[PDB]
């Protein structure tokens, strides 16, 4: 687990220099741009079911996956695909909360590809859902907010 | 099953040395009797005290009846 | 000796606490969005940045001034600051475009203490000045980087135990310095009142936690004489994350007793699964531990003995990797060594699943850690001093993968230490083929995962069991081996061609169809398809006209698109090296230099290069020369063992008695 | 983990020659030594935090960029881990001088050390200079205390040196 | 409260309250004159948001057991929507839904299925309450309110 | 290996129906992208040896890798390490041309952590490394190609965790 | 398709692609639109093509297992000319016969012996199949149509 | 790779022994019934693809497999499908030439069922396609040589499970 401001602290410190102009001006950045994140945060935990629905709806629903023989046939299943998809929506709020990628790195993408080949879920089905609640969060939360969450989306979606 | 209605006090001998948070260490709680051998042998082996013991449920001396 | 390796997860300790990453961790760890409170607490430390930026800019621009009052306060008879080395930029890296072409020349052109002794720098020395001069400065610094980080935890895990580090003779010396700068820090502001407040307040964290003398570290002691004991320094506890703990009070309101038993959940069950596997007797469950009947250990008790532990985390798994889960799930942690295992694994033979649970929950560790209120919660880095010996193991079991994993990791790796090396491919026993006759089947390393790397150095040469495959008259050197499903003396051989038209019936051991189709089989493995063979008919022409040998049709078949797609295009780089080494030279790589040798190759000049080096190597020529279609000599002890599955030839088992009157005492009445 | 004279008692059963003249001569050259073994777990028990706080400092001495931003012995975190970890060496080599063998190094000190060593980024050449660096010290503090063949002191730790060295060559 | 959960977190860890969790509580202890008097008007409003709420809830939900021509179970109905607004108000003293959950939140599905009033007719009748509230105040002073009356709606579904 | 026209060809088939019109879609921004694709990869081509060269310096030189006793002391453990990036460069530019990671699934991932765990790579470094190319490789072609070939490079560097 | 090919092609050398594979590559990413318009022309016209088809290649061929009276042969056969058509079409889109010859002609010859189908009466039928694709087509469009068609022949025969 | 005789020859062998009345009893039988065994691998060598063609149409055909995202969708799985029947046919008629299984186990069943596990081939398809080809091959050559390939088609489908 990393944030913005350790990871600009350790960069400042590996070359034992204080925090230059420049350093400074990305944790501006940072902390000004804190307010929207933080809002758009209590949006996603007010909406996160109606996110994970929509994007289910849109992206999984009426497919092969949810017929017999799909991965997401079977009531178990279907709850541990909608239990992703929850996580996926909860840690992508955490890294844009922290300003960074490391808790994705950390505690998603960590075993995320062995757990899916073993279990036999499907990647490309998981990206598209992963990109649907992008699509919402982004209609739900306003364009920068979206754009700044969609983009720890694309990294959860691009370590798949 | 047969249950022991068992108060203790189970001071910690290494708390200084592992500096673990301080816990509470008088209890009072049902404890199988499958495990209270156990449970007695560990009490005892870490210094503590048994205070109270009770046979909370089953009767003495049962032949058969005790699952 | 310890050539097994249980693997190296990457891990990024953490150093220092930042209000960001301290909120976003507690929620973590619990398994839920951030609370309103939590929320509120990351917008106002938001809101408040630009002012830390602004009050770290202030103390960033007067770093001089305040090293130059903390050092002149306590140095005496010369010039301290001269003794102050700024960081230097690395220019002209390599890469950096410096310098242009390999042109090089024209890229250039408050009272004291009572009886406080000052220190003279002139006696103090360089070293130690430099030293004295370089703390300051760093003091400052981690202050600023305090600021920033809206948390005082980079000071307080650097500076406590730092008093000792720093020589005890100028350790006053030290507090007085710190507290010069500290008034020098308060002459920057003086109207604010909450810019003063907050450099206050670090400058005296810094100097009382600098003040612990000899903090004691943290000890782990063995749970057994089978496990080592430990010692964790307090600043290793200190930067670490913060576990969450739970306690469970009757007196406390039925919210916080239902955050407990979520806790309790989230640990034994790895996730709150009781409400999606309908586990309503937990309702009864919850009562007695509500009611105060029971304790959180009788609860942990009665959750692993419930069927819904059995259908999780035994039904799946095999003894050993349930009882390797066990371990996280009721001691918060991985098994130590193979004795504990041991003892476990003797545990569930005599009394099964329940007093498997019983072993681990009765254990004196449980009570240590865990005691009778306190909820299970995961230990590992950063909570306690770690074993080297179950690393990877316990580092790869606190994943929420582990339940995944179904071959056992703690028992293999315990195993494998006291062994020497295993027989297996240098890199892993992924890269090892199934010795099949067609098809390149490996070990998907995300799929079922099951590695087993071993410290495999550049000279190690694999042990291979010879086939017992040749022409007699290349044998007698080697003739010992046998394997089953080895055709011997059945090797494809085509004696080189020597103004009319030849018989019609002319009648070689194989007919050229024959002879083609036995190439392809042993080059691909098996018969290509139909319309497959077309790109290398005229190839076939060439061998049926004496103008290239076996091994030139050999390579030509190697080369073609077929087998670059069949065993090139879509495989692991060195696997596709090692299974068209085992398909051309008819035995696998000895070690890391064959395989480093045609890795070289391959990254350099690529396919084709790695065929002609295969093809072209003397071992080539003198296994099978230039007329002999190449054949499996050798093979690995797993592939030996798969073509054997029968052994009741060896069960034999193992007259006139050689004692009269058996079985009787003597003088019987 | 098992001591010299487990391990010979072991071995002979396993290899089936019994206590033959080879096995008894190497027992008693063993336990000849066994006092000098003992005094050298005592020097390095009662010199221990001084051993390791030499080595430390010797190490710094000859490595200093260790200490410098970006070092790996940057900070007082850690340095502490430093000297926690060359403690723990300088114990468990005690350990194997008194037990005359090297399984108890293998099983609780360097079974899966260099997996350790790689997730955490630690060095291994200066982990094998501050191990001959407090090899060193313990040789010099032997010789002060009059010890006079004390060639078996070498054996752990070198040993260690060659259990967590890359190869070279 | 926002207290005892800011208390909580900390003890938790077992380290006294952070800087940000002490900014946190003056904050909240700020406005308690906003809440107190929010909880003020929430108290004298009672009766006119329980008449208001309950002629929609009957105008949009009419098969209910409260509009079945029983005077005991209309009177018993306006009744909890009362103690409904009530535990409203004591959230929003407390500045956390907690004293809701504790008192009629936290086994709330369980007492009405063995009561037999339908859930979703109760979830119809707090939307009505929470309309009927939410414009007898300021905006601003809606934004907890209103919280609050979804997290009944959400606990009863 | 299978580029995006294959992958919707591939996602199609398994249904055995034709491409339906968000796979045509995708296949249209396929097309439309394939002219940055090859601006970028024509630029990772000219400067592929300057570029794994920034990455060392960058992210390898002066630390305590390359110091005696390090993973990239000695000349052939540091050529293997620049041979290893010079891999990973080669074939991010493939999936980037490709548009498509199953490439570096199949070529690149399949076997790495093991391969590295037996030879004792510091995989840490290798990933530090990774990022540190990505971060030359958007400074030398720009951010909107720096950030679709950095796609690529973070599949790298999630693959070897 | 050609990416892949090119890909692989520059992979067996271990180089990054000349510049005539990337020439190729940006002329094959230029004539994205025309493809796209040719595989929906095949898409749409897929069940029409596959009915004249049919007609013609019974009147041409009437000694075949499709109208030997059996229902379930004649759908079988028709689904087979659908499925042919489709693999053309994914053909079409991705610049290469890599689709059309890794779904539908290694191994068609085996799989058609397994089935008993004689393979002349296969040719007849892609033949008439492609008469009818190309009737319903500009010659410009139909060029890479024919091509493919060609190569299923080929592969059968 | 043993034969009847080969097996009881090891088997007396292993005692140090010559051949006792009942290994020569056994060897008597195999004599007896080699005319059989030969007659019988004359009539599956005839009739080999016709066979194949009758297991697949009643054990595949028509059904998820030849379907869709079915295993044996696309022309090189069917084919390759094919190509695995036709290598059981024909090891199965070696082994019962034989009068012994062991070439079946040293050439088609050392890791064939995690040769298919790794490759998703459904094992159970392959076991029905198996009792299919036996059924086939005993309407084929009759009832005493169709239990007799039985007998190895038996072994394939064990090995298999
Ligand atoms: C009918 C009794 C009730 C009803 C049902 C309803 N269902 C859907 C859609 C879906 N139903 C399922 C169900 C299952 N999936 C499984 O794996 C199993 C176990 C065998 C079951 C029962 C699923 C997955 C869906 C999603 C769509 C799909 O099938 O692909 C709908 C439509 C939902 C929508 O919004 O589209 C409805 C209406 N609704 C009622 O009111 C009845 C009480
Ligand atoms: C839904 C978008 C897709 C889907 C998913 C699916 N997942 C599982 C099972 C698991 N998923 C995980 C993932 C995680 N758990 C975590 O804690 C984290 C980090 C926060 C992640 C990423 C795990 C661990 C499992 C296994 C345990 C479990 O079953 O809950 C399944 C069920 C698989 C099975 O057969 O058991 C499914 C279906 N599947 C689809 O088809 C969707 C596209
Ligand atoms: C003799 C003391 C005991 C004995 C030995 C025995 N060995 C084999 C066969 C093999 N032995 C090896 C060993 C090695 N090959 C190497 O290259 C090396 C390293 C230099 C070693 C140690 C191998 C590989 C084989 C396999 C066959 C081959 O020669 O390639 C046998 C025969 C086994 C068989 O039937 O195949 C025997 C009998 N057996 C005893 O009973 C003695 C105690
Ligand atoms: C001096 C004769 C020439 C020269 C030297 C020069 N060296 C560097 C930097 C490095 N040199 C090495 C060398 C080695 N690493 C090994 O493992 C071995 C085998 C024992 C050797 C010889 C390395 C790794 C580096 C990189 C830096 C590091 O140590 O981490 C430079 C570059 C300095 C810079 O940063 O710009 C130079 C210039 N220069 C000359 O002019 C001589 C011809
Ligand atoms: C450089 C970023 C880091 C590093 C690398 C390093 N690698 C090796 C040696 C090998 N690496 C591989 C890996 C691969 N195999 C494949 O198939 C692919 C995909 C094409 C890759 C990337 C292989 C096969 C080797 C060969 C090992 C041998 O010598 O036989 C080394 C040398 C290790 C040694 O012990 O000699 C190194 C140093 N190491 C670092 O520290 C960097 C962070
Ligand atoms: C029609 C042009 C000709 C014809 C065809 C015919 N086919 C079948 C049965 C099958 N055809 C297939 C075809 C394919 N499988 C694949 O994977 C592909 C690649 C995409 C193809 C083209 C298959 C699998 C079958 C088996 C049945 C099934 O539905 O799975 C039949 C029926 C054969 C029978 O024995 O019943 C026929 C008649 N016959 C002609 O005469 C035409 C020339
Ligand atoms: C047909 C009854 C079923 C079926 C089969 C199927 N197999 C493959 C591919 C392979 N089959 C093998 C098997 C063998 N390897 C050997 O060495 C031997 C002994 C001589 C055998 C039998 C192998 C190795 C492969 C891999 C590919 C290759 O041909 O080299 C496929 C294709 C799968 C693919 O994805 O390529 C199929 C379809 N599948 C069914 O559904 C039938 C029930
Ligand atoms: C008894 C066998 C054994 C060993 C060796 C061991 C080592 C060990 N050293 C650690 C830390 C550490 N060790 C070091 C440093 C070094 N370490 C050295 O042996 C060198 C002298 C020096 C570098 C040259 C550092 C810097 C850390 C902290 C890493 C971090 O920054 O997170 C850690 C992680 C923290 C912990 O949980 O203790 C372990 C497990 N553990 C064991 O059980």
């Amino acid at each position: 687990m990393q944030d913005a401001i350790t990871a600009l602290i350790n960069s400042s410190d590996v070359q034992g220099r204080y925090l230059d102009p420049s350093s400074l001006d990305k944790l501006q950045n940072y902390f000004q741009s804190g307010d929207m994140r933080a809002k758009t945060a209590i949006a996603v935990s007010a909406n996160a079911k109606n996110i994970v629905t929509k994007t289910v709806a849109k992206s999984l629903l009426y497919t092969d996956i949810t017929a017999p023989g799909g991965n997401m046939y079977t009531c178990r299943r279907y709850a541990a695909c909608v239990r992703d998809l929850d996580y996926f929506l909860r840690y992508a709020t955490y890294a844009m909360l922290a300003g960074d990628t490391s808790i994705l790195d950390e505690r998603i993408l960590n075993g995320l590809r062995e757990t899916y080949n073993s279990l036999g879920v499907p990647i490309g089905a998981t990206i598209r859902s992963v990109q649907a609640m992008k699509e919402v969060v982004t209609s739900l939360v306003g364009a920068d907010a979206g754009r700044e969450m969609g983009v720890y989306f694309d990294h959860i979606a691009a370590g798949l | 099953m047969r249950m022991f209605k068992v108060t203790a006090c189970v001071p910690s001998q290494t708390r200084i040395r592992t500096q673990r948070e301080l816990q509470n260490t008088y209890f009072t709680k049902l404890v199988p009797y499958d495990n209270w051998f156990r449970e007695q042998q560990r009490i005892m082996k870490m210094g503590g005290k048994i205070v109270k013991v009770q046979l909370a449920t089953g009767k003495p001396g049962m032949n058969t009846g005790l699952l | 000796s310890v050539k097994a390796s249980g693997g190296s997860p990457v891990t990024q300790p953490q150093r220092y606490h930042t209000v960001p990453v301290a909120v976003i961790s507690h929620a973590v760890q619990q398994d839920r969005c951030l609370k309103n409170t939590e929320l509120q607490e990351l917008a106002d430390f938001f809101s408040s940045g630009v002012k830390l930026l602004e009050i770290a800019n202030t103390l960033t621009q007067h770093a001089d001034e305040i090293v130059l009052a903390g050092a002149n306060r306590i140095f005496v008879g010369g010039s301290p600051m001269a003794y102050l080395e700024k960081p230097k930029e690395k220019i002209g890296l390599p890469g950096s475009g410096y310098y242009v072409g390999e042109d090089f020349l024209t890229a250039a052109r408050d009272p004291l203490p009572g009886g406080f002794r000052f220190i003279n720098v002139s006696r103090y020395g360089a070293v130690r000045m430099k030293r004295s001069m370089r703390d300051l400065a760093w003091f400052l610094r981690y202050i600023t980087y305090a600021i920033v980080a809206g948390d005082g935890s980079i000071l307080s895990a650097n500076v406590r135990g730092l008093r000792g580090v720093i020589p005890e003779d100028v350790t006053e010396a030290t507090i007085v310095a710190l507290r010069a700068m500290r008034r020098q820090s308060l002459d920057y502001f003086l109207e604010d009142a909450e810019a003063t407040q907050l450099v206050k307040g670090y400058f005296d964290l810094l100097i009382a936690e600098y003040l612990t003398d000899k903090p004691s570290n943290q000890v782990r002691i063995g749970v057994s004489n089978d496990q080592q004991g430990l010692q964790l320094p307090q600043s290793y506890s200190m930067s670490a994350e913060v576990r969450p703990k739970f306690v469970f009070k009757q007196a406390a309101t039925l919210t916080q007793k239902q955050e407990a038993i979520a806790a309790i959940y989230r640990h034994v069950f790895e996730r709150d699964v009781t409400d999606t596997y309908g586990f309503t007797q937990k309702a009864e469950l919850e009562s007695q531990l509500i009611g105060g009947n029971i304790s959180v250990k009788e609860f942990v008790r009665r959750l692993g003995k419930s069927r819904l532990y059995r259908r999780l985390f035994y039904e799946p798994f095999t003894i050993s990797r349930a009882i390797e889960l066990a371990a996280r799930h009721f001691l918060g942690r991985g098994l130590s060594s193979r004795e504990e295992f041991q003892t476990y694994f003797d545990v569930m033979t005599k009394g099964g699943l329940p007093a498997l649970v019983d072993a681990f929950v009765d254990s004196a560790e449980y009570s240590d850690y865990f005691g009778e209120e306190t909820v299970p919660y995961l230990r590992g880095l950063g909570q306690e001093a770690q074993e080297c010996r179950n690393w990877g193991p316990q580092l790869d079991l606190f994943k929420y993968s582990a339940p995944v994993r179904k071959v056992p990791q703690f028992i293999t790796l315990f195993g494998s230490y006291q062994k020497p090396l295993p027989e297996q491919h240098p890199y892993g026993c992924g890269n090892d083929p199934l010795e099949i006759q067609f098809g390149a089947i490996f070990p998907q390393e995300t799929r079922n995962p099951h590695p087993q790397p071993a410290f495999f150095n550049k000279d190690t040469r694999r042990i291979l069991i010879g086939s017992g495959a040749g022409s007699p008259d290349k044998l007698n050197g080697n003739a010992l081996g046998k394997v089953p499903g080895s055709l011997g003396t059945r090797v494809l051989k085509l004696e080189p061609l020597h103004g009319h038209q030849s018989p019609s019936v002319n009648l070689l051991h194989h007919s050229s169809p024959a002879f083609i189709e036995g190439a392809y089989r042993q080059v691909f493995g098996r018969s290509l398809y139909e319309g497959q063979r077309q790109p290398l008919s005229s190839t076939e022409s060439k061998l049926l006209g004496g103008e290239i040998s076996v091994r030139e049709f050999v390579r030509q078949l190697a080369k073609s698109k077929v087998f670059r797609s069949l065993y090139w295009d879509s495989l692991y780089v060195t696997k596709a090296i090692e299974y068209i080494h085992r398909r051309l030279m008819g035995r696998p790589t000895y070690g890391r230099q064959e395989m480093n040798r045609y890795y070289d190759i391959c990254a350099t000049r690529g396919f084709y290069a790695l065929i002609d080096a295969i093809i072209d190597s003397p071992e080539y020529l003198e296994c099978f020369g230039e007329n002999t279609v190449p054949y499996e000599r050798y093979v690995t002890a797993r592939g030996y063992l798969m073509r054997s599955p029968r052994h009741e030839n060896q069960l034999r088992r193992e007259t006139v008695p050689d004692k009269y009157n058996p079985r009787k005492a003597n003088w019987a009445a | 983990m098992q001591d010299k004279l487990t391990s010979v008692a072991k071995n002979c059963d396993l290899t089936g020659s019994s206590l033959n003249r080879e096995v008894v001569e190497t027992l008693k050259e063993f336990l000849a030594d066994g006092e000098k073994r003992v005094q050298v777990a005592g020097v390095i028990g009662s010199n221990a935090a001084e051993i390791v706080k030499t080595a430390v400092s010797l190490l710094f001495q000859e490595y200093p960029e260790l200490v410098s931003p970006g070092g790996n012995a940057y900070t007082t975190r850690r340095y502490n881990m430093y000297v926690r970890d060359m403690n723990y060496f300088l114990r468990y080599c005690s350990y194997a001088i008194v037990a005359g063998d090297a399984s108890v190094l293998d099983e609780r000190l360097l079974a899966g050390l260099r997996d350790t060593f790689n997730s955490l980024g630690i060095p291994l050449g200066p982990t094998a200079r501050s191990i001959q660096l407090m090899k060193n010290i313990v040789k010099e503090k032997l010789v002060t205390a009059g010890m006079t063949n004390i060639t078996f002191v070498d054996e752990p730790f070198d040993y260690v040196v060659r259990e967590i060295s890359e190869t070279e060559i | 409260s926002i207290v005892t959960e800011l208390i909580l977190n900390a003890d938790s860890e077992s380290r006294y309250p952070a800087p940000k969790e002490i900014q946190v509580y003056q904050n909240f202890v700020k406005t308690g004159e906003q809440r107190i008097r929010i909880a003020k008007i929430l108290a004298e409003n009672e009766q006119r948001i329980v008449q208001n709420g309950s002629a929609r809830f009957w105008e949009r939900v009419p098969n209910t057991p409260s509009n079945s021509g029983n005077e005991r179970k209309t009177a018993s109905c306006q009744r909890d929507q009362g103690w409904y607004i009530r535990l409203i108000a004591y959230s929003v003293l407390a500045g956390s839904e907690k004293p809701l959950e504790e008192i009629g939140t936290i086994g709330i599905k369980e007492m009405y299925n063995n009561l037999e009033i339908p859930l979703r007719n109760i979830v119809e009748c707090m939307r009505c309450l929470k309309e009927e509230a939410l414009s007898l105040m300021s905006e601003e002073d809606a934004l907890e309110v209103s919280a609050y009356f979804d997290y009944v709606m959400r606990s009863l579904s």
